[PDB]
């Protein structure tokens, strides 16, 4: 049946799919495998394929060794309920749950060979930010470097996802929670890169782009060269501080920012700035093949002398900014350098009317809002001459109001104006921006008459080819910035115009909300997966944000059917199979709403079901907590409820040291009577070695003073441990950070 | 309610031990945390329960030490204390005086302005 098999895969016959829907009809023998694995619009038989050449151990070995390589890996790369759990079964086996398999895999990897894909690897730790295992999550480092400069920017940016925070000793068992939102977040890395690379341009001028993550991959390695797993942990350290991964490569790779920074290059005479000053800091470092960053490379070099942007990567150590953060005869002189150039830098900087002039006749000729404030912030009437002249040769934002940072400027706005007023719609559009940013006779005039010029303007600014595209004629170009909010509308619709959408429902609003909501349910039930995982979680989260949204409805509105309405939907969603990750929402839903109310033990039931939930443990919790602490109402009986349930987590010891980070939350967990007890045993409870002293100073400098000298609690606390068998003359000792405890506990003790 | 039941006991009972637990009170929270001080918003009613003695005229700090920040973990226990005080200063022989009202007026002032939500409990008070 081999012949129908690769009819089957052939593709073209309605998107490919032909091959996949054949293959779902799949799911001779051998034929049929391959069929059942087109699922894949036909790339996903070649493994199959593997095996049928085999055609028993050989076949699974020829399907793995096709899985590796054969065709597309279906979903296979980084495998992205059940049929998932069983996937990371096979992942772990496959490397010879899900973080369990984590850690055969990157052992295997460290041990042996495993760029791009290691490098995507890479920032997917970076998002994973934890592990089940975690050394097989750390210990990928050797054979990591190792292929690493045994060898684009690309890939080296991707590496910068765990470059960036590649280093140790800080906030745990919460910061590789951080590490991974951060880092997942900012996974969206695409258009987001673009625009990057649009603020670059504005920023200044580098190099081609998909190069900030390869640079900002070897700046974060760098900082770390200028600075028992743990004994190799500094030899290795000490070696990256002088061996990590291509460095020659690199070297070549520089080139383009090393023309960069040429370009960066009074401030004319530095252009020669000693030649190669940046050699010498570059040779003491070479020299070193170690050196002692710090500045002991700057030192060989620099050139001071009478920044901006030296102090700013000093202390980094707006376009530039923005890109690394979404990755986590002076007057003649100035004027003539300003004329040539950019200047609104210098000018800005900065914080003679001819000369001013000079600069403002070449800006005129160049004709925004960073140059006009920048000489605005000198507050010249040469230059606001060549500014109407500036006016005249425009024939981004701002303009006007470097006039209200600083009557002749009314004037050359009311010529420019009315050059406005006589597409004509985007600059009235600009014109209105502008005349607010400049917010006098002449304004007061020019309110009336731009009143009616916007109005006979806007004409010129002129679903999918209807209801939505019948505006875009306009909207394409007129929407683009649009303060108002109408389009946003619309793209976030798909998933003035909200107005409409608002009036079609217009507490009346929740009956004809609750009718559209229903609706919507039957679609989805009708939908009942589909999206192979992406439907799940969707779901998941649609849940939670619906029955959410149902709740808030009968809230308004007060309207309690609504409440109603969210129950049902939950019970519904109590089925389980809550969407991978996408039940964390809803699981925080019901916690909200166990907190918000319930008036039927629904919040008990609620908060168990919450607490029945998965997750790599971290966050959720803290979350949770921080919620339920901004609450008050006086009683005594669910605050003991959460404080054993707290305590439940308090158990197994060794990791004490994230329970050391939990304690300092539990006490300052607005901590007032009684509690300050609770959070004291939990103290107790667990020594990850002074790790309370520590928690304690953290906890005690969110209350003042610090851990022992903010110790206060102690008498009584002292006294709980004067209880103890070893008493207050064994733990107070610690509690004074012994002869120590048994005085700081004598009063305890009696 | 032990504590109560052992504190019932009130052997050789007087009246001018509650100042100093009132100032201690004041103290503790006039620190730490929005918690505590709801801790001490249950201890002042009780501290105003336990306060069985009374003098008149001659009490005076019957609000004044009162004037404490009536908001977050406060603004409800101020009133409550201040409306249960404003009813001890109208009960028998009520001892309504005004040599406070000054601070009074500013922490009023303030605190019915701000959000300007003054209720009327305030107002019948």
């Amino acid at each position: 049946i081999v012949e129908t098999l690769n009819f089957l895969s052939s593709t073209k016959i309605k998107e490919r799919n032909n091959a996949l829907d054949e293959l779902t009809t799949i799911l001779p023998t051998k034929a049929l495998s391959t069929t059942a694995e087109a699922l894949v619009e036909l790339l996903a038989s070649e493994h199959t394929k593997y095996c049928d050449l085999l055609r028993l151990s050989l076949s699974e070995n020829r399907l793995s060794t096709i899985s590796y390589v054969l065709r597309l890996f279906v979903e296979k790369s980084c495998e992205r309920l059940l049929l998932a759990v069983v996937p990371e079964l096979m992942v772990k086996d496959g490397s010879k749950l899900v973080d369990k398999i984590c850690e055969y895999f990157q052992s295997q990897m460290k041990l042996s060979m495993v760029t791009n894909f290691i490098s995507i690897l890479l920032n997917l730790l970076a998002l994973d930010t934890v592990g089940i295992f975690q050394v097989t999550r750390t210990i990928t480092w050797t054979v990591i470097d190792f292929l690493r400069l045994s060898k684009n920017t690309r890939l080296i940016m991707s590496l910068i996802n765990q470059l960036i925070l590649k280093c140790h000793c800080f906030s745990v068992i919460d910061t590789l929670m951080l590490i991974k939102e951060a880092w997942s977040y900012n996974l969206t890395i695409g258009c987001t890169s673009n625009e990057l690379v649009q603020d670059q341009l504005s920023l200044f001028d580098v190099m081609s782009s998909e190069l900030m993550n390869h640079k900002l991959p070897y700046m974060i390695g760098q900082e770390n060269y200028v600075e028992y797993r743990e004994y190799i942990l500094l030899r290795l350290s000490n070696y990256k501080p002088q061996l990590f991964t291509v460095n020659h490569v690199e070297f070549s790779y520089i080139r383009g920012s090393r023309d960069k920074n040429s370009w960066f290059a009074w401030l004319k005479i530095l252009g020669i700035t000693k030649s190669l000053l940046t050699y010498f800091a570059l040779n003491r470092k070479n020299e070193n093949y170690s050196l002692l960053f710090k500045r002991r490379k700057c030192d060989s070099d620099i050139p001071s002398i009478l920044t901006f942007l030296i102090h700013l990567l000093e202390e980094n150590s707006s376009f530039a900014e923005q890109l690394k953060e979404l990755l986590f005869n002076g007057d003649m002189a100035r004027l003539f350098k300003v004329c040539l150039p950019s200047c609104l830098l210098l000018a800005n900087s900065i914080k003679s009317d001819e000369k001013t002039i000079n600069q403002i006749y070449d800006l005129y000729e160049l004709s925004n809002e960073s140059f006009m404030l920048w000489g605005y912030l000198q507050y010249i009437s040469s230059a606001d001459r060549i500014f109407e002249w500036l006016k005249s040769k425009w024939n981004q934002f701002c303009n006007f109001i470097s006039w209200l940072g600083n009557w002749d400027e009314s004037h050359k706005i009311w010529q420019h104006f009315q050059e406005q007023r006589e597409l004509d719609l985007t600059r009235y559009n600009e014109i209105l921006y502008r005349l607010l940013e400049n917010i006098d006779n002449l304004c007061g005039d020019s309110t009336f008459s731009e009143f009616i010029a916007a109005y006979k303007r806007t004409t010129l600014i002129t679903i999918r080819t209807i209801n939505v595209d019948h505006l875009v004629l306009d909207k394409i170009n007129m929407k683009e910035i649009v303060n108002d909010f109408i389009r946003m509308q619309k793209n976030k619709s798909q998933t003035s115009t909200i107005d409409k959408a608002v009036r079609a429902y217009l507490l009346k609003q929740a009956i004809g909300e609750k009718s559209s909501y229903n609706k919507i349910l039957e679609e989805f039930t009708e939908v009942l997966g589909e999206k192979l995982l992406c439907n799940h979680y969707s779901s998941s989260n649609q849940a939670m944000l619906l029955l959410t949204s149902y709740i808030e409805a009968i809230r308004p509105q007060w309207s309690d059917c609504n409440d109603i309405l969210d129950w049902i939907i939950s019970r519904f969603e109590d089925n389980s199979f809550t969407g991978v990750a996408p039940t964390v929402n809803l699981s925080m839903l019901l916690l909200s709403l166990l907190q918000n109310h319930d008036l039927s033990h629904g919040s008990i039931r609620g908060g168990k079901q919450r607490v029945f939930a998965t997750f790599i443990k971290c966050l959720q919790k803290l979350d949770s907590s921080n919620i339920i602490n901004i609450m008050n109402s006086i009683s005594s009986y669910m605050a003991q409820v959460s404080y054993k349930n707290q305590s439940i987590i308090f158990y197994e010891i060794k990791s004490l040291f994230g329970p050391p980070q939990q304690s300092i939350e539990k006490s300052a967990f607005y901590s007032l009577a009684m509690s300050m007890l609770s959070l004291v045993s939990y103290p107790s409870l667990v020594f990850s070695l002074e790790d309370m002293m520590t928690y304690s100073g953290f906890n005690h400098t969110r209350a003042f003073i610090q851990q022992a000298l903010n110790k206060i609690t102690v008498a009584f606390r002292y006294q709980n441990l004067t209880e103890l068998f070893e008493y207050c003359k064994f733990d107070l000792i610690m509690y004074w950070f012994e002869f120590l405890g048994r005085y700081f506990v004598e009063i305890s003790a009696i | 309610v032990q504590t109560q039941f052992a504190h019932e006991k009130n052997n050789t009972h007087e009246f001018k031990l509650l100042f100093l637990s009132v100032i201690t009170d004041l103290e503790k929270t006039s620190t730490y945390i929005g918690k505590l001080r709801c801790a001490r918003e249950l201890k002042y009613l009780f501290v105003l329960y336990e306060n069985v003695l009374v003098k008149s005229s001659t009490l005076n700090f019957i609000i004044i030490r009162l004037s404490k920040f009536l908001i977050d973990t406060q603004i409800h226990d101020e009133v409550i204390t201040i409306f249960s005080s404003l009813l001890n200063l109208a009960d028998k022989n009520t001892f309504e005086i005004e040599p406070s009202l000054p601070n009074l007026f500013c922490k009023i002032f303030i605190y019915l302005r701000e959000n300007k939500q003054l209720s009327p409990s305030f107002q019948q008070a």
